C-alpha cells in the first residue's frame, strides 16, 4: 500500500524552529514530486511548496507565506520528506499535510502531524456560570451556560449533568484571547424545570488535571 | 500571475440535488505539453483532504461516478449529482502549475433548510469572574438560518468594538441550523463603570435586530 506518515509535531516555541518529516513506503520514492499543505483550525487548507522528482532535479517551490521560512528536503535514501520550519510563529499553528504528486496528482495524502507555537504554559480555566439577569421576561424554555476562561493547552471537555442533558447543548469553538483559550457552552431547557432541577456544566481539562461542576444557580 | 476564483464560499444543497462548483482563473492554465492541472480535492471534517479529479476531468479511482470535473482554459466545473450525506464536507481546486501555486478559498457544501431566526440570550458576568477582577458578558444566538449574521455590542447605548470574540458551530447534523456566541470581556473596572449592555443581532430573518440587554442597576 502506498504510505505517507508525517510526524515530530508538538508545541513549538515562537521564534523557534520545528522539523517535520514524512515518511514514505509503498512506492518509488524518486518518482515523486511531493507537497507540504497545512490547515490551521477554523481556517481553509493551505498549499505550502513541493519538491519535484529526480527527473526535474528535486527542485523546489514555496508559497509567497512561507519562502525563505521553511524549507522542503528529502532523503532520497530513506524515502523521507522533511519541513524544516524556522522562527516560529502563532500563524503556524495548524495540522501539516504531506502527500505525493505525479500522473494521477495528489492521489495519496498522509494524516497530518498537528503544530501548536505558544509560549504558553498549562494552566487550568476558570469556569463561570452563566445566568440570565433578575431582570429578563419569562419564558417556555431557558437557555443557561458556562463560560471556561484562560485555559491552555487545549483541550477542555464540557457536559452538563454528567451528559444527563445533551440535546440542545451547544459547546462553542475555541478562541485564544490573553494567550490563552476560552470556550463557552449554552444548554436549553424548559423554564419550568429550572431552578427546581439543578443545572450543572461538568467541565475538565485533563492537562492541568482539573474537574469543575458548576452549578447555574438563579 | 493568474488569479484564481472558487465560488461558492458555502453551497446549500438538498439531498439528491446536484451541486456544482466553479474554479475560475485570470487567464489560460493550460501546459505547453497539453494538459491542464487543475485538480479537485475534498476534505470531510476533521479529516485529510483526498483527491477527487485530476487533470481537469479524470476521475480518480474509487471516487464514485457522480463525481465529475469540466471546464477549459479559465473555466472550470466540479459537478456532483444525486449528492448525499457522505458529500458533505469542503471542496477545493487546486493547481500548483502557475504562481500563486494554490488551493482555492473552498466550497463548504451544506444542507439547505427553513430560514430560522436565532434565539438571543445575554448573560451579566457572575460573581466570581467578578472577585477576580474581570467581567465577560456572554450572548449567544442559537439556532438560526441560513448562517449569516451580525452581531453589536453596545454599552449605555454607545457601540462597542474593542474586547469582543465570536465563536461559531459547524451546521447541526440533526436541526441543519448555526449557532453564534459573541463574549464582550471587559475589567471589573471598566464594568462598573456603565450600566447598559447590549447584544443586538441582524438576521435575514427579521428587517429588525434582536436587542437583548441588561443593567448591572
Ligand atoms: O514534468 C512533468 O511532466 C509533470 C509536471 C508538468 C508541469 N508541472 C505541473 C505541476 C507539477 C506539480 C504540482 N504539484 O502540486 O505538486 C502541480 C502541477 C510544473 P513543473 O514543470 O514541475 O514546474
Amino acid at each position: 500500500e502506498v504510505k505517507l506518515v508525517e510526524s515530530g509535531g508538538g508545541l513549538g516555541q515562537p521564534g523557534g524552529s520545528l522539523r517535520l518529516s514524512c515518511a514514505t513506503s509503498g512506492f518509488t520514492f524518486t518518482d515523486y514530486y511531493f507537497n507540504w499543505a497545512r490547515q490551521p483550525p477554523g481556517k481553509a487548507l493551505e498549499w505550502l511548496g513541493f519538491i519535484r522528482n529526480k527527473a526535474k532535479g528535486y527542485t523546489t517551490e514555496y508559497s509567497a507565506s512561507v519562502k525563505g521560512r521553511f524549507t522542503i528536503s528529502r532523503d532520497n535514501s530513506q524515502g523521507i520528506l522533511y519541513l524544516q520550519m524556522n522562527t516560529l510563529r502563532a500563524e503556524d499553528s495548524a495540522t501539516y499535510y504531506c502527500a505525493r504528486w505525479g500522473s494521477y496528482a495528489m492521489d495519496y495524502w498522509g494524516q497530518g502531524t498537528s503544530v501548536t507555537v505558544s509560549s504558553a504554559k498549562t494552566t487550568p480555566p476558570s469556569v463561570y456560570p452563566l445566568a440570565p439577569g433578575s431582570a429578563a421576561q419569562t419564558n417556555s424554555m431557558v437557555t443557561l451556560g458556562c463560560l471556561v476562561k484562560g485555559y491552555f493547552p487545549e483541550p477542555v471537555t464540557v457536559t452538563w449533568n454528567s451528559g444527563s442533558l445533551s440535546s440542545g447543548v451547544h459547546t462553542f469553538p475555541a478562541v485564544l484571547q490573553s494567550d490563552l483559550y476560552t470556550l463557552s457552552s449554552s444548554v436549553t431547557v424548559p423554564s419550568s424545570p429550572r431552578p427546581s432541577e439543578t443545572v450543572t456544566c461538568n467541565v475538565a481539562h485533563p492537562a492541568s488535571s482539573t474537574k469543575v461542576d458548576k452549578k447555574i444557580v438563579p | 500571475d493568474v488569479l484564481m476564483t472558487q465560488t461558492p464560499l458555502s453551497l446549500p444543497v438538498s439531498l439528491g440535488d446536484q451541486a456544482s462548483i466553479s474554479c475560475r482563473f485570470s487567464q489560460s492554465i493550460v501546459h505547453s505539453n497539453g494538459n491542464t492541472y487543475l485538480e479537485w480535492y475534498l476534505q470531510k471534517s476533521g479529516q485529510s483532504p483526498k483527491l477527487l479529479i485530476y487533470k481537469v476531468s479524470n476521475r480518480f479511482s474509487g471516487v464514485p461516478d457522480r463525481f465529475s470535473g469540466s471546464g477549459s482554459g479559465t473555466d472550470f466545473t466540479l459537478k456532483i449529482s444525486r449528492v448525499e450525506a457522505e458529500d458533505l464536507g469542503v471542496y477545493y481546486c487546486f493547481q500548483g502549475s502557475h504562481v500563486p501555486r494554490t488551493f482555492g478559498g473552498g466550497t463548504k457544501l451544506e444542507i439547505k433548510r427553513a430560514d430560522a431566526a436565532p434565539t438571543v440570550s445575554i448573560f451579566p458576568p457572575s460573581s466570581e469572574q467578578l472577585t477576580s477582577g474581570g467581567a465577560s458578558v456572554v450572548c449567544f444566538l442559537n439556532n438560526f438560518y441560513p448562517k449569516d449574521i451580525n452581531v453589536k455590542w453596545k454599552i449605555d447605548g454607545s457601540e462597542r468594538q474593542n474586547g469582543v470574540l465570536n465563536s461559531w458551530t459547524d451546521q447541526d447534523s440533526k436541526d441543519s441550523t448555526y449557532s453564534m456566541s459573541s463574549t464582550l470581556t471587559l475589567t471589573k473596572d471598566e464594568y462598573e463603570r456603565h450600566n447598559s449592555y447590549t447584544c443586538e443581532a441582524t438576521h435575514k430573518t427579521s428587517t429588525s435586530p434582536i436587542v437583548k440587554s441588561f443593567n448591572r442597576n
